[PDB]
Formats: structure tokens, C-alpha cells, sequence
């Protein structure tokens, strides 16, 4: 379920791209409990 | 009347007025009131028809430049730049319609001369757009081509610049945002 | 009985009671009744010099009230007449060539037909939006449940934007109102191709379909990184950190 | 049967010679000459001339009738007008003409002016001047277009009198500006090269202002249209002045200065006093507007290039308020306080800070 | 024609006004056409111009009266 | 054959109506429904007309600095005041000429009883302007002379030339008061 033209998360992954963002917070996180 | 217009202006072309930007706004030979007067209105018209064909036209091609041309994600970026200059330019069209819309006696001379500022305007960012675009200047060497054009005189030309030149700012900060 | 007012118009060539009636004035500078005639008969002149080559293209007598109609119809992605989602359309098929308010039907469904082209990107988008509900036996994964939930809802936002303006605005004015939008929904139909009738795109490119399973998360995530700052790259963007969620749950 | 569709307007009206002038006319002379075979001139509507002559004036390219031939307004004498006589029509297709050929010509050096670098610049006193003739034009649209609204009010007419009394500053300030853009821009001619051309039009510039200095005391509408016009063009000199003392240069370097850019001396130079802050001609196009001040001139130049490279209301501003506060006399008023004042100012405290 | 008619009348009716306005005769906008009219039907001028005069009369009388 | 008679007297000579430069404003005759006479009037007239159109003539050749002629801000200024002084005269011939289009019958000489007042105050004016110009002065002799005049008799022209040396005693202060 996505809302209207919220550009909270849409200039979190826009700005700065989807995946920098991601890797920065969620990958980095996810390789560090993969190494836990 | 003016309805097939502001379809051209639209992206729809009119009958007569065919808005197919590689033949222009190419106004048929049917004139209604065919005096040079109604002819020169339908050219005069048809300039900032075929100008902003070609606009939409180059919008939906930046909707761009990643790829083998001048490589950067700054032609979305000068797209939206673009739009945001000719979001005047839609507010003044919707405006002039509804204007149309109020006059039974439509003021098309008097439209025409209201317009004429965003039409005027429309050659000089026109010219400067080609100058960034179709030297294929890739990221912001295209740029360069408005940046050092701040000696640019022509007001309106001057202020579509601005606009673009807000964009290029912004998009130069996220990409220093990036590298730092 | 005296109670009548006259004409101002006083002319140096009518030297006794001029009326004024003007000379059937330039219907550049009057039209939307008689422009209506005028444009008409320029097409009909077309097509007597082509052969009476319009059948349906003979102008579709659409009241700008007719014409609101139908684009609040379409407002709901549906299926209107000069919209509807004929058998080689899948999504908005235009109705017999609409006119304008002074106009022959050319420049006036030409418009009208980009305006369809929004409105069957609609269509085949709100379909698209149902992936999530539609593939309820999905061998795809969460993936395709969570994106296609997100594009349900995201579309019922964009729906009550839609419904939440009048159904008599200007054709133009509706379609810069979703040019964005317009945007939007051509870079995520081109991932999407969601023609029904007729199937293939459903807005945007040619979009023949849309990536499959996590494969199609892999896809959408590496696209949602380049493509960012957009009416659907935005849209995208957001969508994914919100399936991030669903990648929360996923681990 | 218009000059819309392909023939004459032959139409009647209130009969006799009262109304039937053109026809009065054609029967005094066939009937004076039975051998007079009228020139069959196409019979016009007089308000239908009005309505013809309201677009001419909004821009119109030409006219059945009036179609503007070698670039000025010209007519087409096969056309006649039943309330009018064939003299008294040209007399009055003439003095439309007049400005309609000044205005022709105007119209093309303004598109021309429109067309429709990296430390250099364009020639900025051309773009100020295409600017400039813009917002000129557009008061002449909107009087045109006021014309059209009382044109599509098709219940009320003006005598063309009345037009060109509206015109009255209009056209004073066409042929004074007329005059005075054949000044700047012939002066300077094609051979002048961006320096030289600007150095020309300049004191053009200047000179048509203490020349329309005194072309009528009630001319302050053509008067403060020339005085908006020339301070447009000092804005390229004006930025020029300001980029050269913030920065001591800039991105622009249009060499339409008529100053010397000798930019071979390099910014580690003592040379780059002189050969970059020298006077260039086509001592050099000096007017003494600014060559007396050129002397604290090349020094706050040099003075600013000069802070730049130790580093290593903008000048414009202040002069658009000095101006506002300035506006028969000439420019020698506000562009003597300004340059005292402001220039004073200006220079004084470059030449201390950069020091 | 009878657009003519009613110009021509509006016409007649702004020089009576004038004419009314010069002689200051007091007579109002009332008496446009129905004074006029009414004895174009061949009524006596001078009998009528008394019963105005009378009516005149009577009105200030009355007028008086209220006040 | 009113509108254009008037227009001939604007300025712009008619057909029936011959402005010789020399001849003044004369009158090809040939044309019917008048009397010779009535033409007569029509040529006293006609000398007005004439005299505006050599007014004119001068005025656009005094309203350009390099000639040996009259010169200074003085010329420009008597152009100037003559033109204003014009403006009652130009807005009493549109006065005439609306009021000559709103009657079914206006008599050409209801136009000369219209007429009568401006060309009262005409000739003197002419007279005056005439001698200046066989005089040449400038600087303030031309303020003199004025100043000579502007003890005048008719009360039109008295003062309309009151009101011109006010103006050109106006430029006079001014020039004095930058000497000041």
C-alpha cells in the first residue's frame, strides 16, 4: 500500500538514489547482521 | 478557432495548423478572415507552436542523457527545468483559454500580444537549450554553455536560464552531496 | 412604449440611420459557435479532396459538458466511450472523431486522443495496480504482493486527487494537471504493460510486461537507484523504501 | 469579396454623395470625362480599413491593401473607398504609412536584435537594446491592442485622428528613437567591432540624449522611454563595471568594452595594469562622460583585478535607484550626479579597499 | 423597420426632453409620450393644455395639502 | 462630402480639394452641388487649411542640429507650443466631425459657424509666425519679440500666445536657473 505524491521516502531514494540510501542504511545493516 | 490553437499548443495539431514539429506548425492556405493579417497571426502563432512541439518533444527525450549522448542525469533534471519555465507558460495558456472561453468577441490579436512575451522568450532559451544539447556537451560541460551565458541580456531569456540555472545549482549540490 | 435604447454604432459610410452589424466578424477574433462551421467545413473540404476518408473522424458532437463527462470518467482510469478498452485497445479507444467548441474533430480529438493515451495508461495502470490482489496464487513471491499493493494504494491517492477536482475542468488544464502524473505513469506502465483488451503497454513505452518476481525487485530497485527524482522515479523511489518494510519482514 | 477573401467590397450604404464619395468622385469624373473609366479600386469599408489598420499597428506583416512593400508600410493603389476620395485616402494610407515603414524597419531591428561565452561575453548593448525595443514594442501592441478591444466593441469607432492622438507620445518617440537608433547603431558600424560598435552606440546613446535633451519639454514620455532605453544599455557597461570591480573580471569578457582587454598580460603581471586596463579604439572610443572618469576608471579596474588576484546594490543597483530617483534637459543631470555621487563613491572606495 | 421606429421615437423623445429642459416647463419624463400622444388623437390643445393646467394646479394643491 | 472636405482641412488634401504648395489649399473645381460661393467659403477656409499645413511643415521641421536654420531649444519649443495651441483646434475638428456623422443633415455652414472661432484666432497667429520666420531670431530674440506680441489684441490669440511665453518664459527660467 503506497500514498499520494508523499516525497518523504520518494526524495529519500530520488536525492539521494534508492540504492545509496539502501546501501547506506538497510545493506550495511543487513551485511552486519549477516556477519552476527 | 481558438480551440484547435491552444491544441497545438497542447501537442494537438490543428487541421490547419499542422503542429508536426519536423514540418513546423505548417499553417494550410485555408485562412478564414484571409487577410496578411490573419496569416501573419497564424505564423506568428505558429512559431511558439512549432517552438514548443519541438520543446515537448525534446522534454519527452529527456524524460535524459545517461546514454550514449552527453552522458549525465542532468537532462531529466534540465527537463524538469523546462517545465518548470513553460509551467508559466501552461498557467498563461490555461488562462488565455479561459479568457477565450469568457469573450464571445474572442480577443485573438490582443491573446497574441499578451503571449508575445512567452513567445519571445521561447527563441532565446530555444537557442541556448540547442547550444547545451545539440553540442552534445556531456554532464555539466553542456552546462557551461548557460553558466558562462550569464551575460545573457534578454530578461526572459535571463529568467528561463534563472530557473534552469536553479536547477543546475541544485543538481550540481547533490552531485558534490554525493562525492562528499 | 418609448422605453427603447439605439445603436452607437455610427458610421462615415452609412450617411443616414446606421444599425451596425458588423461583417461577419474573423472568426479568429469569434468562434466556439461559428469557428465550430468554419473548421468544419475546412474538414469537410479535406475530406471531399480525400474522399470522404473520416466515417468515424466526422466530428463525434461532444459537448464540452459531454467531453468532462468522459474525462471524469477516465479521471477513474476507466474505460469511457471515447475511452473505452476496445478489443485492439485494452484501454481508451476514441469515440467517432469528438469536435471541439468551434472546431472540426482533427485538432480537437487529436488532443482528445492524448488525453485518451493518459487516460488508457490509466486503465491498464489501475490493472497493473491490482498485481498485488490479482495474483493472489503468485509463485513470485512477496515481491509482486507488496510493489502491486503499493501501486493499489498508491493509486487510490492518486484517484482521490483525481475526484477530489471538478468534472468540468479544461481538457488542457486536466492533462498539465497530470502531465507529472503523466510521467509517472508512463515510467512505471513501461515497467508495467498492462493492456488487457488488447495487451501489451499500458502507458509509457512499449511495455510489453513488467520484470518477474524478486527478479522483477532486482529490476525495479536497480531502476528506482538510476532513475530518481521523477514523477514515477519519486513515486518509485518512495514505493521501494516503503518495500523495505516488506524487506524488514523479509528478513 | 474582402480583403480576407480574394475580392473588393462592393457593398452600399446610405445613398447619395454625402456617403458616396469614392462614387461621387467616379461620377464627377465620368460624367465631366465620359471616357473617365474609373480605376476599378477595389471599394474598401472605412471601418474595415480600421480593423486592417489596428492589426498594422499591432504588427500586422501586411495588408491586402496595405501590404508593406521594401520593408516599409506601402499600399496597394487599386483599392478605393466610397466615403473617400482617392487623394484623401492616400493622404491618409500615407500617414499611416509613415510610421508603418518606421515601425517596419523597427520591428525588423528588434527581431534581428532577438535573432527570432566562458571569460567572455556577448555584446551585452545589443541584447539591453533588444530588451529595451521589447518593452518599446509592447507599449505599442498594447495601444494597438487597446485599439482592437475598441475595434471588437463594434459599436463605437475613433476617427484615425483619434488613433494617433493616442499615438501622440507613440509616434513622437518613434521618429525621435528613429532618429537616435540610426545614430547608434550606423555609428557604430558593421566594421565596428564589438568595442567599437558599443563605443559608438554609446555616445549615440549619450548624445541623442542631450540631443532629445531638447526635442520638445513635454517629450518625458519618449524622453524617459530613451532614458529607460539607455540605462538597459549602460546594464551591459553597468555589469561590466560591476564584475570588474567585485571580481575584477568575470565569466564575461565581451570585448564589446571599448576599453582595451589586452588580456595577454597574465593576472601575475605588472603589465596587466596597462595592456588589460588600456583604452581600446575600434586614446581610444573614449567618450568623456566616462574618459574623465577613465583615469579612476583603469584604477579601480586594475585595483579589483588586482584584490581578486591577492584573495587568490551592486554598482548596477545603486545606479537603477540613482536613476529612478533622476526621472528640456539632457542626461548631463542624472548622469553627472550619478557619476559623482555613486562613480565618486564607487571608485574612491575600490581603489581603497583593494589597496 | 421597427427598430427604426423605436429609434426615430427615442429620437423624438430626447428633443421633446431638450425642448422640455429649455422651455423649464417642469413637466415631467411622465408626460414622455402619454401627454403628448394622448392628445395626438386629435384632443383640443387648448382645453387639454387647461385640464394640465388644472391638474397642475390640483397637484400643488395637494402637494401643499400633505405638506 | 463633408468628411472629406474635413479631411482635407487635416491635414491630408482630398481629390476635389488640391493642396498647391504654392497655390495654398485650392480647390479643384469641377465638382456639383454647391454654389461657387459657397466654395468661396470653403476656400476662406481653405486658407486655414493651407496655413496648418504649412504649420505642420514647419512645426516638423522645428520640433536636425547641423543645419544653418533656426536652431536651439527655442525652435522645438515654438513648434511644440504651436502643436499644443493645435490640440484645441484638433479637438475642436473632431468635435465638429463627430457632430457632422451624428446629424442626418449638418450644413457645411453649421461647420463654418463651428469653424468660425479658430479661424478668428488663425490668421494672427499666422501673421505672427510668418514674421518670425522672416526674422530668423534666436536665442531670445525671439523671446522679445514674442514678448513684443504678447501685448496682443485677440482675446483667442492673446491668449494662446500668453500661454506659449509662459512655456518659453518657463525655458527661459530654467536656463537661468541652471546659470543661477
Amino acid at each position: 500500500v503506497q500514498p499520494d505524491t508523499d516525497e518523504t521516502a520518494v526524495q529519500l531514494s530520488e536525492l539521494l538514489p534508492l540504492p545509496v540510501l539502501m546501501k547506506h542504511s538497510v545493506t550495511a545493516p543487513l551485511a552486519a547482521h549477516v556477519s552476527l | 478557432m481558438i480551440h484547435e490553437l491552444l491544441l497545438a499548443l497542447s501537442g494537438y495539431p490543428g487541421s490547419i495548423f499542422t503542429w508536426n514539429k519536423r514540418g513546423g506548425l505548417q499553417v494550410s492556405q485555408d485562412f478564414p478572415f484571409l487577410h496578411p493579417s490573419e496569416t501573419s497571426v497564424l505564423n506568428r502563432l505558429c512559431r511558439l507552436g512549432t517552438d514548443y512541439i519541438r520543446f515537448t518533444e525534446f522534454i519527452e527525450q529527456y524524460t535524459q542523457q545517461g546514454q550514449g549522448g552527453l552522458h549525465g542525469i542532468y537532462l531529466r533534471a534540465f527537463c524538469t527545468g523546462l517545465d518548470s519555465v513553460l509551467q508559466p507558460y501552461r498557467q498563461a495558456l490555461l488562462d488565455l483559454e479561459q479568457e477565450f472561453l469568457a469573450d464571445p468577441h474572442l480577443s485573438i490579436s490582443h491573446i497574441n500580444y499578451s503571449l508575445d512575451q512567452f513567445q519571445l522568450l521561447f527563441p532565446s532559451v530555444m537557442v541556448v537549450v540547442e547550444q547545451i544539447k545539440s553540442q552534445k556537451i556531456h554532464g555539466c560541460q553542456i552546462l557551461e554553455t548557460v553558466y558562462k551565458h550569464s551575460c545573457g541580456g534578454l530578461p526572459p531569456v535571463r529568467s528561463a536560464l534563472e530557473k534552469i540555472l536553479a536547477v543546475c545549482h541544485g543538481v550540481m549540490y547533490k552531485q558534490l552531496s554525493a562525492w562528499m | 412604449v418609448l422605453t427603447y435604447e439605439a445603436s452607437r454604432r455610427r458610421c462615415w459610410e452609412q450617411i443616414g440611420c446606421p444599425p451596425g452589424h458588423r461583417e461577419e466578424p474573423y472568426l479568429t477574433e469569434a468562434g466556439r459557435d461559428a469557428f465550430d462551421r468554419f473548421c468544419r467545413l475546412r474538414q469537410g473540404e479535406l475530406q471531399v479532396l480525400g474522399g470522404a476518408l473520416l466515417q468515424a473522424p466526422q466530428p463525434v458532437l461532444v459537448k464540452e459538458s459531454e467531453l468532462v463527462k468522459d474525462t471524469l470518467n477516465v479521471l477513474l482510469g476507466v474505460v469511457s466511450a471515447t475511452f473505452s478498452l476496445c478489443q485492439p485497445a485494452q484501454a481508451f479507444t476514441v469515440k467517432r472523431g469528438v469536435h471541439v467548441s468551434g472546431a472540426s474533430p482533427e485538432s480537437v480529438s487529436s488532443l482528445l486522443s492524448e488525453v485518451a493515451e493518459c487516460g488508457t495508461h490509466y486503465a491498464r495502470l489501475s490493472d497493473f495496480s491490482l498485481q498485488p490482489v490479482l495474483d493472489s496464487s503468485c509463485s513470485k513471491g512477496l515481491v509482486f504482493q507488496a510493489f502491486t499493493s503499493g501501486l493499489r494504494r498508491y493509486l487510490q491517492y492518486y484517484r482521490a486527487c483525481v475526484l477530489s477536482t471538478p468534472p468540468t475542468l479544461s481538457l488542457l488544464t486536466i492533462g498539465f494537471l497530470f502531465k507529472k502524473l503523466g510521467r509517472q505513469l508512463r515510467y512505471l506502465a513501461e515497467l508495467c504493460g498492462v493492456g488487457t483488451a488488447l495487451p501489451g503497454t499500458g502507458g509509457g513505452e512499449p511495455r510489453a510486461a513488467f520484470p518477474t518476481g524478486v527478479r522483477l525487485l532486482s529490476y525495479l530497485y536497480q531502476e528506482a537507484l538510476d532513475n530518481c527524482s521523477n514523477e514515477h522515479y519519486p513515486v518509485l523511489l518512495s514505493l521501494l523504501k516503503t518495500s523495505c518494510e516488506p524487506y524488514t519482514r523479509f528478513i | 469579396r474582402q480583403y480576407w477573401t480574394t475580392r473588393s467590397s462592393k457593398f452600399p450604404h446610405s445613398l447619395h454623395l454625402h456617403s458616396n464619395l469614392a462614387a461621387v468622385w467616379d461620377q464627377h469624373l465620368y460624367s465631366s470625362d465620359p471616357l473617365y473609366v474609373p480605376d476599378d479600386r477595389v471599394s474598401v469599408t472605412e471601418t474595415q480599413v480600421i480593423r486592417e489598420t489596428l492589426w498594422l499597428l499591432s504588427g500586422v506583416k501586411k495588408l491586402f491593401i496595405f501590404q508593406l512593400i521594401d520593408g516599409k508600410v506601402a499600399v496597394r493603389n487599386n483599392i478605393m473607398v466610397t466615403h473617400l476620395t482617392h487623394s484623401c485616402l492616400r493622404s491618409v494610407l500615407e500617414q499611416i504609412a509613415a510610421y508603418g515603414q518606421v515601425v517596419f524597419r523597427l520591428q525588423e531591428f528588434i527581431d534581428e536584435v532577438m535573432g527570432h561565452k566562458s571569460t567572455d561575453a556577448p555584446f551585452r548593448t545589443y541584447q539591453a537594446f533588444m530588451w529595451a525595443l521589447y518593452k518599446y514594442f509592447i507599449s505599442f501592441k498594447e495601444e494597438l491592442s487597446e485599439i482592437e478591444k475598441c475595434i471588437i466593441n463594434n459599436d463605437t469607432t475613433v476617427t484615425l485622428a483619434i488613433v494617433v492622438d493616442k499615438l501622440s507620445p507613440r509616434l513622437a518617440q518613434l521618429k525621435v528613437l528613429h532618429k537616435v537608433f540610426s545614430t547608434g547603431v550606423a555609428e557604430v558600424p558593421p566594421d565596428t567591432r564589438n568595442v567599437v560598435r558599443a563605443s559608438h552606440l554609446l555616445n549615440t546613446l549619450y548624445k541623442a540624449i542631450l540631443e532629445y535633451d531638447n526635442v520638445g519639454e513635454a517629450s518625458e514620455q519618449t524622453v524617459s522611454l530613451l532614458f529607460s532605453l539607455w540605462v538597459e544599455t549602460v546594464r551591459p557597461y553597468l555589469q561590466i563595471v560591476d564584475e570588474w570591480i567585485v571580481h575584477g573580471h568575470l565569466c564575461d569578457g565581451a570585448r564589446e568594452f571599448i576599453i582595451q582587454r589586452n588580456k595577454n598580460v597574465p593576472v601575475n603581471h605588472r603589465d596587466f595594469w596597462y595592456a588589460t586596463y588600456t583604452l581600446y579604439s575600434v586614446q581610444h572610443t573614449m567618450v568623456s562622460f566616462l574618459k574623465p572618469v577613465l583615469k579612476q576608471i583603469i584604477m579601480a579596474g586594475k585595483s579589483m583585478q588586482l584584490l581578486k588576484n591577492l584573495q587568490c546594490k551592486s554598482l548596477y543597483t545603486l545606479f537603477l535607484e540613482s536613476v529612478q530617483s533622476r526621472l528640456c534637459q539632457t542626461f548631463e543631470l542624472t548622469l553627472r550626479s550619478c557619476l559623482y555621487p555613486h562613480i565618486d563613491k564607487q571608485y574612491l572606495d575600490c581603489c581603497g579597499n583593494l589597496m | 423597420a421597427a427598430a427604426a421606429n423605436l429609434n426615430a421615437v427615442r429620437e423624438t423623445m430626447d428633443v421633446l426632453l431638450e425642448i422640455s429642459r429649455i422651455l423649464n416647463t417642469g413637466l415631467d419624463m411622465e408626460t414622455l409620450s402619454i401627454c403628448v400622444r394622448l392628445c395626438e388623437q386629435g384632443i383640443n390643445p387648448e382645453a387639454l393644455s387647461s385640464v394640465i393646467k388644472e391638474l397642475r394646479k390640483a397637484t400643488e394643491a395637494l402637494k401643499a395639502a400633505e405638506n
